[PDB]
């Protein structure tokens, strides 16, 4: 794994000694080359999950995000291009490192072996994303928008810090293999209620659960770019990520104590996706959007089965992917008119006709449409969820016709209609931001067609 | 955080040095004289002494 | 002496009503004594009057929320046969709340710590429980 | 080895260096009274340095190149500004008086730090304790406002009371009249444009306020422009003033190290100039602060510490 | 002050804690005591105000009225056993009034009242020494007698002290008063862990002055005693942003820096003791403490205060001040939790 | 929900309490009297603990 | 020995709430200071001559040497406190409140 993060640490040197007509070249070259390089994690010919030290792994569950977050960074590079253009080159370089530097976070975070390594580093990613958030952010919320990240994590996280400290201390070690292998029952107690709650609580604050939710459009829409990528795509996944994981040793507690989050998460699918309808905010929207399309992860992980745990990871990339691409292709028109209403521009399809095809594909994979891997996550939660009860499937059902309606709605309000002609500054797309959306499509394509690469540890 | 008790204070001065009013020095008066030993009998010396 | 207090533990949650209130109607005494104690130091009172006002005051809320807590407890424990459930103290603990911020005449207040005073009695129960101690001795 | 304790402890002491012309002499009087011509002679027959007043630009051509610089790295304040409309919008007037404060107080620093450190004395053309009536003759006329006012005397006590006053002040007294003539014939297409009010608010502070406060402390010597002129007397009343007032008896090498110590560090100096408060007249806002803060580090002989910038030539900065 | 007198007062500072660090008699750690009460307060009240006096009067009363109260209990042991040291036999009271003298030393809550003021009322080096260097004597006491010590009191001022200096940090726009109500944040973390393990309170100690210095340093660069003062960085000093605002961020605990360690073992320790209910609150309400200081970083770093137009003069000048201790300090200070086995 | 309810229950609530409690414990009258009132009142309490702790 | 100790404990307990409760004069707050530092220098001169603990008998003189400093040094701040103010009232001593 040594062999992916140290490059990536050497890309920060690369940055601060190129020179500065050369340093976004440089970067994104070399990002990609590591983006390149983290595909040597998907030669697995046998069960053996690979093991490279003690301090380092990788399984079918580790190894989608640790290449989604490779491939990433040069996508984040490209879109922080055009509203970086004016920021002095110290600057530049600066947010360049938070980048840079939170791309080898999440990587250690995602190859981590040990529980603790894998908070201490789960933690350390919030100051390059403040920092990003609260430094290069374009309205006065910004500051609040990043209080709130911060402390909704911080508030749910002592209590992890506890968990794991007694863990420890009861076992006598953190490893995540040697967990999962002696692992043992869990008496009903109070007290193993309570450790079930604060094993959980951070991570679901960070899916984000359907009652804390409150801090995740609050930082989607004073986020820059960068930013609103880099959350979506992958700080959200950290909790269904560690819910993943930390869940092998709270059994048999959880067939009782998941019934109030299933429930929060089952509920608020419905009632964010309602809110989707009457955002005026297009970013409030993909933000909404996003937290209830991470309400089924929640679910799915909280019942828990062989159908489940593959639909939910495979959602979970299918999402890192298309929120992503929403949120560049909104970014797309507030570059141009510097305004997050939704129904502002309209019509855009009579001056960008290819821009609107991108449109329609982000849109078509956020309804989820087959054979996209949206809806083979979708599906293979919804048949879960079937299982686990017969009764799900109204709220499931109601919550895909709301999809559908909102992901719609998105699109005939902004790209069709008749155009706001008032609007002289629509410069023609750039062939920078026509890539971006080309590269966050390809990828979903090609995944499309071997989903075998992109489900979980179960199958 | 502002309070209703608060309400009364203000800003420390920018160098630690506060503008304290000024104090009234009491010198003590001494009526020396007329009858002292030294004051010759008829002088009445009134004096305002610091220690 | 302070075994009185150790008393509360003696009969199952449930039963001796009248003794668990009263006790527990000393402890609030004590702590709204001690909080009156400190205000009126820091931050005196304007005349003496009005200082031992300001203790009646504290001593009679504090004793109020510490009745009510002890009395909500017993009834609830009593009315529903759970003799050592934390539900039990939960609801005594947002009754002390409600008795807090009816004194106060303020519904946020009220509501805040009906919260926070009964999620604090429900753990109290559960440490008493699972024998959990505040303050423990070092032992490495 | 900078001055410090251990330089005091292994001598370069302030009391062994001074003489009997190592004081501090400044010339003050209304616009157009003599003062360059006077403090020029008044220095070179006495051995003493001239201290040219302090003007917009005494910053900027005291360190780094010694060129001036844009108005906007200087202050953004012009003179010219003040006398074609002193009743602007933008706060040119009360802009240029703090910067003008400011540098005065920084040239008078440089002054005593001189003083101090050779010896020598320094004639100076105003300073930081005549510079009030400028701003007093604003207020009185209008060009400022009392939060300005307000402003001003919290930098003064916040500043002057550290710094010992001159030993002597020589006041050239010419009345409006002779002033404003004398402003014509010079002929400035901007000066000439104050009004005799301005010129007598001037008159009545230097009169009422300073002349009175600084007999209390230095050696005043009050002289009309008939005697102003041929300066050599101006020199021999100096030559024979008798010192035997104000703070500097009181003195020694325990506190002209800390005088020292304190005036040797520009930017100590200047420290409380510069407290937030926020007047409109003053604040400059975190755009234009950052663009002309890049602008001027951009400068050649800017952008790194004096002794390391080999675009101006520096060398050996691999060795230093 | 002249060169002798600055000789004669300093030694004097660093005698009185190297004396009660050395001493093997009660009596004369007593004495180291006083050493430092008295010669550190003509260094307080040097500038003479009516602020510096004020606070030199308070420090004097309240350490002067503490050092009796750890004599009587040094006396009485004295009277019991017949030594000049407290030992396993030594009464119950005797050590319980040592402890909270001692604790009126460093300033613990509730006995913390004087600290902030006497902070405030005097220069930031003399704040710092304060802050730093005289916390180590009466600490040393206590690491002394740390098998005598009682558990219940001292985690009562353990949790008073964070949950006081938490939202006392709140309140102030000074930064000498922030200095101190982290200073009390810290030593109640610091006391928490002294009945249990005393290397962990000397670890926290270290980590704590680490920080500690270079911040007051840097405040020092430009004497930026309040918010609005330090927010002017951006245009007086930008390159000292960075380091600012790890070293607050240390301070505050987050993870990745320097800072995180000793909450992190000191956790650990607790919940090996089954201290489960005090380390869950100490380390929930040391939350408070990293929200003040994100407000701090927010005014200084993240953000862009209106500067003055004066300030143009402040840049054009050169300044020499920070030392090479600062970047040192401040390095050690965020950039070394992989060395974590090592400080412990 | 979202943008009253949801508001009210948790971030503000906490924000309150915690801005009530720092103005509560932060409003001291900086009078020694007071303050050695205070440390009086500390150790009697300390002296109750002990003695009813034997 | 009982009886007389125990009264010394009471007397220096008294002093100290005499300390403790401030009345308006710095003066008196230093007064009670040395009347505490008297009464723990008896009880150390009664518990050495009572033990004939002779190498013990410095300790009772060095108490009483840095009382004194003590008691010099508050003595200055007295001097400067009504230098400041024209009185040693504790009411005025309150400018840190802020
Ligand atoms: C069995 C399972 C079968 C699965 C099928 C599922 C059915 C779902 C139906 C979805 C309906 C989508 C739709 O209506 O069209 C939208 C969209 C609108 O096109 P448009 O109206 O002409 O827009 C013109 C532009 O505005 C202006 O540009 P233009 O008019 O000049 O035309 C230029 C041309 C340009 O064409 C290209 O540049 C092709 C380049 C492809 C690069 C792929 C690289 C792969 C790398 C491998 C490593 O077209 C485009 O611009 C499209 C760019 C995106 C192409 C990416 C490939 C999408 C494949 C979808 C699967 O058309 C499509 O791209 C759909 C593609 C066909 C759908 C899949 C049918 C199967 C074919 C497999 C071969
Ligand atoms: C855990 C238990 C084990 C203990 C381990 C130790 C634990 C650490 C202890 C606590 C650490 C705190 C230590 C505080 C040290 C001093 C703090 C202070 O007030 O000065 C601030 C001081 C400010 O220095 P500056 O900005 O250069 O001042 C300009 C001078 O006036 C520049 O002009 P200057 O010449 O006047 O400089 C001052 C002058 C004055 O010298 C003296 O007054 C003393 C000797 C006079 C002899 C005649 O010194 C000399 O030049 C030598 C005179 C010959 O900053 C520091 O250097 C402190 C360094 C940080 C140490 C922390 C280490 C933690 C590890
Ligand atoms: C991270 C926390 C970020 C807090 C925000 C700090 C900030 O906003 O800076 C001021 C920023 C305003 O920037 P500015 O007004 O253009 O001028 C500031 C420069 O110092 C203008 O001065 P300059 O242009 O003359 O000097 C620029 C300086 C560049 O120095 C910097 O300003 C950047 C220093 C932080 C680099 C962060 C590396 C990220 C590490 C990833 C792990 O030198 C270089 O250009 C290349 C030198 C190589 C990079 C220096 C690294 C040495 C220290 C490494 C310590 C790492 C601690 C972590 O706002
Ligand atoms: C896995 C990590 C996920 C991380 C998130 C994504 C970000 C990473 C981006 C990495 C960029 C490189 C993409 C690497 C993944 C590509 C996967 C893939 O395409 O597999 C090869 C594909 C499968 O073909 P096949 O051999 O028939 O599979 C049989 C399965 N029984 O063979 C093909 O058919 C490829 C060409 C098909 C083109 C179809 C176009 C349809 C329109
Ligand atoms: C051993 C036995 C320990 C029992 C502990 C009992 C706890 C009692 C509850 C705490 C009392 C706190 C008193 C208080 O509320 O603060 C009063 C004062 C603010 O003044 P005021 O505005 O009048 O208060 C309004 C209250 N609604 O605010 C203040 O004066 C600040 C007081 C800070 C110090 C309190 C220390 C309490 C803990 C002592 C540990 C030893
Ligand atoms: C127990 C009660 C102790 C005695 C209480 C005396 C009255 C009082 O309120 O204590 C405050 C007093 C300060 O007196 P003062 O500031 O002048 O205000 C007087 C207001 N009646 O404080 C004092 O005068 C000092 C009291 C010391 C008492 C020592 C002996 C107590 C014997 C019982
Ligand atoms: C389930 C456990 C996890 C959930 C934990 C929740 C803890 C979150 C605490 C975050 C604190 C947010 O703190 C936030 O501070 C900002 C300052 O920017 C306040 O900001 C607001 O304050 C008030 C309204 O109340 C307005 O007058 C002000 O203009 C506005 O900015 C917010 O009212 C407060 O909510
Ligand atoms: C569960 C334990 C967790 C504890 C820690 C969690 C973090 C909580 C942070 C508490 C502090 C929040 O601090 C928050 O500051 C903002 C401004 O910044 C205040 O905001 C304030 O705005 C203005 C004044 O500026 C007032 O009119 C308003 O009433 C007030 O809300 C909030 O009232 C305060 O709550
Ligand atoms: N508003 C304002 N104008 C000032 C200040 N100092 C100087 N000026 C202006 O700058 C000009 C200085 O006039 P002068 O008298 O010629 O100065 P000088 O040449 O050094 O001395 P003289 O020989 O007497 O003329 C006047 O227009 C005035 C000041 O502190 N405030």
């Amino acid at each position: 794994m040594l062999k992916i993060i140290l490059p990536s640490l050497m890309l920060l040197p690369l940055t601060w000694l190129s020179s500065p007509k050369k340093t976004w070249t440089n970067v994104t070259s070399y990002s990609f080359l590591i983006s390149l390089t983290s595909l040597t994690l998907l030669w697995q010919t046998d069960e053996n999950y690979k093991n490279f030290s003690n301090m380092f792994s990788s399984d079918p569950l580790s190894t989608p995000l640790i290449i989604l977050t490779a491939w990433l960074l040069p996508l984040m590079l490209m879109a922080s291009q055009n509203h970086l253009k004016k920021d002095n080159n110290v600057l530049q370089k600066l947010y360049i490192s938070m980048l840079i530097s939170l791309q080898i976070l999440l990587i250690m975070t995602f190859s981590a072996t040990e529980l603790i390594m894998f908070y201490i580093l789960f933690e350390a990613t919030l100051i390059p994303t403040l920092i990003i958030i609260t430094r290069w952010g374009n309205q006065t919320e910004r500051l609040n928008a990043g209080i709130y990240f911060l402390f909704y994590t911080l508030i749910g996280s002592i209590p992890l810090l506890i968990a794991l400290i007694l863990i420890q201390n009861h076992v006598g070690t953190l490893n995540l293999m040697i967990l999962s292998f002696t692992t043992h029952t869990l008496d009903a107690s109070w007290s193993n209620n309570l450790l079930w709650l604060a094993c959980m609580m951070a991570f679901l604050i960070k899916m984000p659960l359907y009652g804390v939710h409150l801090w995740l459009p609050k930082a989607h829409v004073e986020a820059p770019i960068a930013g609103s990528m880099i959350l979506a795509a992958i700080l959200l996944k950290l909790g269904s990520y560690g819910m993943i994981r930390i869940s092998i040793i709270l059994d048999p507690l959880t067939k009782y104590m998941a019934y109030p989050f299933i429930l929060l998460s089952l509920w608020g699918m419905i009632m964010t996706s309602s809110i989707c309808l009457r955002q005026t905010d297009l970013k409030s929207l993909i933000a909404y959007s996003s937290v209830s399309h991470m309400a089924l992860v929640i679910a799915s992980i909280m019942i828990q089965t062989p159908w489940s745990f593959m639909g939910a990871t495979m959602l979970m990339i299918a999402h890192g992917l298309t929120s992503s691409l929403l949120f560049c292709l909104a970014n797309s028109n507030y570059e141009r008119i510097h305004s997050r209403t939704m129904i502002m521009a309209r019509g855009l399809q009579m001056v960008f006709p290819l821009m609107a095809t991108w449109w329609l594909m982000a849109s078509l994979a956020n309804l989820a449409l087959p054979p996209s891997i949206n809806l083979m996550g979708e599906l293979f939660i919804t048949m879960s969820l079937f299982s686990w009860s017969n009764f799900t499937i109204i709220l499931m059902g109601i919550n895909i016709i709301i999809t559908g309606m909102y992901s719609m709605y998105m699109i005939i309000t902004t790209q069709r209609g008749k155009l706001t002609n008032h609007m002289i500054n629509l410069q023609p797309s750039h062939t920078r931001e026509l890539t971006l959306m080309a590269l966050h499509m390809i990828p979903l394509i090609l995944l499309t067609t071997s989903p075998k690469l992109i489900t979980g540890l179960t199958m | 955080y502002p309070s209703k008790e608060t309400a009364h204070w203000k800003p420390p001065p920018w160098n630690d040095v506060d503008i304290l009013k000024e104090k009234a020095v009491t010198n003590m008066t001494l009526n020396f004289g007329p009858q002292h030993p030294a004051a010759h009998g008829v002088l009445r010396l009134v004096l305002e002494l610091s220690g | 002496v302070k075994r009185f207090f150790e008393s509360y533990h003696e009969v199952p949650d449930g039963t001796q009503c009248h003794r668990k209130t009263y006790i527990t109607t000393a402890l609030g005494g004590i702590c709204g004594i001690i909080g009156s104690a400190y205000s009126v130091s820091l931050n005196p009172a304007d005349s003496t009057l009005e200082a031992v006002a300001r203790v009646g005051r504290y001593t009679f809320t504090a004793a109020a929320i510490g009745a009510m807590f002890g009395l909500t407890t017993c009834v609830s424990a009593q009315v529903r046969e759970k003799p050592d459930d934390p539900l039990n103290y939960f609801i005594g603990g947002c009754a002390g709340g409600l008795t807090l911020g009816a004194r106060t005449h303020s519904y946020g207040t009220a509501a805040m710590g009906c919260v926070y005073m009964g999620t604090a009695a429900a753990l109290f129960k559960i440490g008493k429980l699972e024998g959990w101690e505040l303050f423990p001795t070092p032992k490495v | 080895l900078r001055y410090g304790l251990l330089a005091a402890i292994l001598g370069d002491k302030t009391t062994k260096k001074l003489h009997e012309y190592s004081r501090v002499i400044t010339v003050d009087g209304n616009i157009c009274s003599g003062k360059n011509k006077l403090a020029k002679e008044i220095a070179q027959q006495l051995g003493m340095k001239h201290y040219p007043e302090a003007g917009i630009q005494y910053s900027s051509t005291t360190t780094g190149d010694g060129r001036p610089l844009d108005i906007e790295f200087s202050g953004s304040c012009s003179l010219e500004k003040f006398y074609d409309d002193p009743k602007s919008n933008d706060g040119n007037s009360y802009r240029l008086q703090s910067w003008l404060y400011a540098s005065r107080l920084l040239q008078y620093a440089d002054a005593l730090e001189h003083l101090l450190s050779t010896g020598q004395g320094v004639v100076l053309e105003r300073s930081i304790y005549s510079d009030f009536v400028f701003l007093e003759a604003m207020y009185n006329q209008g060009y400022i406002r009392k939060q300005c006012v307000d402003h001003y005397n919290e930098i003064k006590r916040l500043t002057l009371p550290e710094y010992l006053p001159p030993h002597a002040v020589i006041y050239i007294d010419v009345p409006v009249p002779e002033v404003q003539s004398r402003i014509q014939k010079k002929g400035d297409p901007h000066e000439m444009k104050v009004t005799s009010a301005y010129l007598q608010d001037i008159e009545n502070a230097y009169k009422k306020t300073f002349l009175p406060k600084m007999s209390e402390m230095c050696e005043v010597l009050v002289y009309d422009s008939w005697e102003a002129e041929d300066p050599t007397k101006v020199v021999e009343d100096i030559e024979y003033l008798k010192y035997n007032k104000g703070p500097w008896l009181k003195q020694d090498d325990w506190t002209f190290h800390y005088l020292r110590m304190l005036v040797q560090d520009k930017t100590e100096v200047l420290n409380y100039t510069t407290i937030p408060v926020y007047l409109p007249e003053i604040t400059i806002g975190a755009h234009q602060g950052s663009r002309i803060y890049n602008s001027f580090r951009e400068l050649p002989g800017r952008k790194y510490a004096p002794g390391y910038n080999a675009e101006v030539g520096d060398k050996w900065i691999w060795l230093k | 002050m002249n060169p002798i007198t600055l000789a004669i007062i300093y030694f004097t500072i660093f005698l009185g804690p190297v004396i009660t660090m050395s001493s093997t008699n009660l009596m004369l750690m007593w004495v180291g005591l006083e050493f430092s009460l008295l010669a550190i307060i003509p260094m307080l009240i040097n500038k003479k105000n009516p602020r510096s006096t004020e606070a030199a009067t308070k420090y004097f009363v309240t350490q002067a009225t503490a050092s009796m109260i750890i004599l009587l209990a040094i006396v009485l042991n004295y009277k019991q056993l017949g030594t000049w040291m407290f030992q396993q036999q030594t009464n119950g009271l005797i050590l319980n009034m040592t402890l909270m003298a001692l604790s009126m030393k460093l300033g613990l809550a509730p006995f913390h009242f004087w600290l902030p003021e006497v902070t405030q009322g005097i220069p930031l080096h003399m704040g710092l020494i304060l802050l730093t260097w005289q916390k180590i004597a009466p600490l040393s006491i206590l690491i002394q007698i740390y098998p005598l010590l009682n558990s219940t009191i001292i985690l009562m001022l353990a949790i008073t002290s964070i949950f006081m200096g938490a939202w006392g940090g709140l309140n102030q726009t000074q930064m000498r008063k922030i200095m101190a109500y982290s200073s009390i944040a810290h030593m109640g973390w610091m006391l928490a862990i002294l009945p249990y393990n005393p290397s962990l309170t000397l670890l926290n100690l270290m980590i704590y002055i680490i920080l500690t210095a270079p911040m007051f340093m840097a405040l020092m660069l430009n004497n930026s005693m309040t918010i609005n003062s330090i927010s002017l960085l951006w245009n007086k000093t930008p390159a000292m942003l960075t380091m600012i605002s790890l070293m607050l961020l240390s301070l505050g605990g987050l993870p990745p820096l320097t800072g995180f360690l000793p909450k992190w073992i000191i956790i650990t320790e607790l919940m090996k003791n089954n201290c489960l209910i005090m380390a869950t609150l100490m380390a929930m309400m040391a939350l408070l403490n990293l929200f003040f200081y994100t407000r701090l970083i927010y005014s200084t770093s993240l953000t862009m205060f209106p500067t003055n137009n004066n300030s143009k003069m402040m840049t054009h000048q050169t300044k020499t001040k920070p030392n090479l201790m600062f970047s040192t300090l401040a390095i050690m200070s965020t950039m070394t939790l992989p060395l974590a086995p090592q400080l412990i | 929900l979202d943008l009253i309810w949801l508001e009210k229950t948790i971030p503000k609530s906490t924000s309150t309490l915690h801005t009530n409690m720092t103005t509560l414990t932060t409003n001291q009258k900086g009078l020694i009297k007071l303050y050695f009132m205070s440390f009086l009142i500390n150790i009697i309490l300390i002296i109750i603990l002990y003695s009813i702790n034997l | 020995m009982p009886s007389t100790f125990f009264n010394l404990t009471m007397a220096f307990s008294l002093s100290l709430l005499g300390t403790l409760m401030f009345r308006s004069h710095l003066m008196s707050t230093l007064l009670c200071l040395e009347g505490m530092v008297l009464s723990l220098f008896i009880m150390t001169s009664v518990t050495s001559l009572n033990s004939n603990s002779m190498s013990s008998m410095p300790i009772p003189i060095t108490i009483l040497v840095f009382a004194a400093c003590e008691a010099a040094v508050g003595l200055a701040l007295l001097v400067k406190v009504s230098n400041t103010y024209g009185t040693d009232y504790v009411q005025n001593l309150n400018l840190l409140q802020c």
